[PDB]
């Protein structure tokens, strides 16, 4: 129920002969799993922690310079040198001068200098690595109950990935994950700044151009590259001086136009990625799946509603006798010819009499009727869908690409019952992927579409050959509309 | 703020209906519809909320049902510890929670 | 500096939404678009290049929108 | 940002040294450079599709800059 | 959920790569540029001729 309002909503249908499904968990999103004599459940993945940081290194992001330091030479002496040039706390920097008698030399010519200032750094950003085996990973596991702490909270780690979930009434719950496959922590850093965290590509952490510290110095004084923050000036070329650069972490944040916001205020909360797990439904029960009829009438309390996935949601109320009992639930005709849905809410029980049950159901496009309790009093509804079969295909392939678009390989993963077809697509979409990678690594979008309206340019005119570039034209141009960044 | 008669009084066992008015923003725009019960000197202690249903440990004597801008509460039996004072709050638009203007419920010996 | 080089296309993506996704979108042509505007002596100059170097209409569109793009 | 429009010959240059000469006149190199370097897969790409769409050595060689060149600076 | 940007200072500083450095905090002083003059040298004469 959890799930109900959602618009990042999937649905997974059947089993295989071990009653296991593959199954992705996306933050933000969740699956809900129904199958031929299986309770309906929700899996949402809603929180990822990470307990032990390491602190990569640290980017200086506003400096500020002291101690000034100014030494010259007359021309054809070699350039002067000063003890703050060793101490590379200062940075210092080699310019000419005009020197002559004016200048106090007898000699005139390009005379050397040099300059050095102490660099002090006041605030500065953090850049966090995590191994993988620190990852923790929490699933709240509620079924569709009816109810109005529903649901079960399981906690995955790396190394203690297999788990189940103990539900009240439906038996037990199988769920082994395998986050090492997720997300490669190993080549990714949890950059922080004074209140706000992303999380960025490691290598592309290390090779910013900033003044940084080993992850262990304390003291302040390992700075390298200082240079990229310090600028000198020869503006007549007759004396440098050096000023410090303005606050960086505006131009930070702009680089971080495709970065993934985190939260590492009260511990490393992350509430990105994806997590492909493996589902095991062999000892699921359905609460009292054994109790007869409820003979009695029934009144809605709260009436139709259309969720984004075609879905209906209803309350009703039981004022019979016989409780608990079975509710007739069923999606019939005008006439009673012949069923038209099916229940995402598998066999809805009535726990208690006075409580209040939620029911899901599924109707089909066109007119339907949702048929409550028995005759005499048995209650009928007018719902009407709006859509079409085509609609509802279209949209399911537009969501299945675009799925399969920002997924990758683990895409084949979301409803693979292990068959071989399933296993081939993979493998195939795999190698393309870790061609497409290791292709358009590290690209803007703008201009994948215009390589992808290059190539489908070069097919069109140029038939295997032509069929094949066209086709990779087109899935490039559908990757760079449908990626963000 | 939240409009509602100041007293409501009716004889026990009888049914005896009870509303609460705001405006589109609180009432007439959200679910968010709850009852609370104030016995004298003791805490206020919820009977009704999210009025299509009802909360746990509550007799189902009291209903609760929403027209428009208007919510209303009903009692069906009245009896003689159900008089105390009573009552409604919403959770606004704008975040924050209005409660109505309180109400006596008086039963006639 | 580091604006330069954004972390952008690095094969991170997913579901939910990036740093600057909506407004880094399209802040790139809206740049773009504006140096052409108040600089079109260039965009003239450029188009009568691609015309001039090339052997096809394609390429002539082609090179010319790289080079409008380079410039700024 | 402002640093994605810097105020780059716009003709208002004098004798005196301007605030970002020296290396000013270079972030450019050092930045695609290690762009190449880092992913070479598409400076592969570009390469094909420099030779495929270039008919002379000269074109196929321009495009193969411009491509080089906008593929930092699209980002 | 809102939230302000950086601080554009540093960017604005990457963004004046070409401009030039002139000072004003006390007055408007500037030290760049140049002045086309006609000079006339009529009355001038040689000191100790």
């Amino acid at each position: 129920m959890r799930c109900i309002g959602i618009s990042n909503r999937d649905f997974v249908e059947g089993v295989s002969g071990g009653s296991w499904v593959d199954i992705v968990l996306e933050h933000g999103s969740c699956v809900t799993t129904m199958a031929k004599n299986k309770p309906t459940l929700d899996f949402e993945l809603i929180k990822t922690e990470a307990k032990q940081p390491a602190t990569l290194r640290k980017y200086c992001i506003e400096a500020k310079l002291t101690n000034t330091t100014t030494d010259s030479r007359c021309p054809t002496q070699g350039e002067p040198s000063l003890n703050e040039e060793q101490d590379k706390r200062f940075v210092c920097k080699h310019s000419m001068v005009d020197r002559g008698w004016g200048n106090g030399c007898g000699l005139f010519g390009k005379g050397g200098i040099v300059t050095c200032a102490m660099f002090t750094c006041k605030k500065n950003m953090k850049g966090k690595v995590v191994q993988p085996e620190n990852l923790e990973y929490t699933i709240v596991i509620t079924p569709h109950s009816g109810e109005e702490k529903h649901g079960k909270e399981i906690k995955i780690t790396p190394q203690s990935s297999i788990t189940e979930a103990e539900l009240t009434g439906y038996g037990t719950v199988t769920m082994e994950c395998s986050p090492r496959t997720g997300l490669d922590f190993n080549e990714m850093v949890l950059l922080q700044m004074e209140n706000k965290a992303w999380l960025v590509h490691r290598q592309w952490f290390l090779d910013l151009p900033l003044p940084w510290l080993p992850g262990a110095d304390t003291q302040g004084s390992n700075w390298i590259q200082k240079e990229t923050l310090v600028t000198f000036k020869n503006p007549h070329a007759k004396k440098q001086d050096v000023v410090v650069l303005g606050s960086q972490e505006g131009a930070m944040h702009t680089a971080l136009t495709g970065a993934t916001e985190i939260q590492m205020s009260s511990g490393n909360l992350l509430f990105t990625g994806h997590l492909k797990c493996r589902l095991r439904m062999d000892k699921l029960q359905l609460k009292g799946m054994s109790y007869s009829m409820c003979t009695g009438k029934f009144k809605v309390v709260k009436e139709i509603a259309e969720t984004q996935h075609g879905t209906i949601v209803i309350r009703v109320q039981y004022e019979g006798d016989g409780s608990p009992c079975k509710i007739p639930f069923e999606i019939m005709d005008l006439e009673k010819r012949h069923v038209l849905g099916r229940l995402i809410t598998v066999n809805p029980i009535v726990t208690e009499k006075d409580s209040p049950v939620n029911i899901e159901a599924e109707p089909p496009f066109g007119d339907s009727y949702i048929i409550i309790g028995v005759e005499p009093g048995q209650l009928k509804l007018n719902w009407f869908k709006k859509g079409s079969s085509i609609g509802q295909m279209i949209e399911t392939t537009m969501r299945g690409a675009k799925r399969m678009a920002i997924l990758g390989d683990t895409a084949w993963d979301f409803g693979s019952l292990g068959g071989v077809f399933t296993s081939i697509g993979k493998a195939l979409h795999q190698v393309f992927g870790a061609i497409y990678g290791a292709a358009f690594s590290g690209v803007s979008w703008t201009m994948k579409i215009l390589i992808g309206v290059i190539i489908t340019w070069i097919g069109m005119n140029s038939t295997s050959l032509s069929v094949s570039l066209v086709l990779v034209g087109v899935v490039t141009l559908y990757l760079g509309v449908m990626v963000q960044a | 703020a939240l409009t509602q008669p100041a007293s409501v009084s009716g004889s026990p066992g009888q049914s005896i209906t009870i509303s609460c008015t705001g405006t589109s923003s609180d009432v007439g725009g959200f679910n968010y519809v709850s009852w609370f019960q104030q016995h004298p000197g003791k805490a206020p202690k919820l009977m009704l909320y999210d009025v299509t249903s009802r909360p746990s440990g509550v007799s189902s004597r009291f209903s609760g049902s929403k027209s428009g801008n208007t919510a209303s509460l009903t009692i069906s039996g009245l009896q003689a510890e159900d008089e105390a004072d009573y009552y409604c709050s919403s959770h606004t638009s704008r975040g924050t929670w209005v409660f109505g203007g309180g109400t006596k419920l008086t039963v006639l010996a | 500096s580091v604006a330069l080089v954004p972390h952008v296309g690095m094969g991170l993506e997913t579901r939910t939404e990036t740093w600057m996704s909506s407004e880094g979108a399209w802040k790139h042509a809206q740049r773009i678009e504006t140096w052409i505007l108040r600089h079109p002596g260039f965009t003239i100059m450029a188009a009568i290049l691609a015309y001039t170097i090339g052997t096809t209409h394609f390429q002539r569109a082609l090179i010319f929108i790289l080079l409008t793009a380079v410039a700024p």
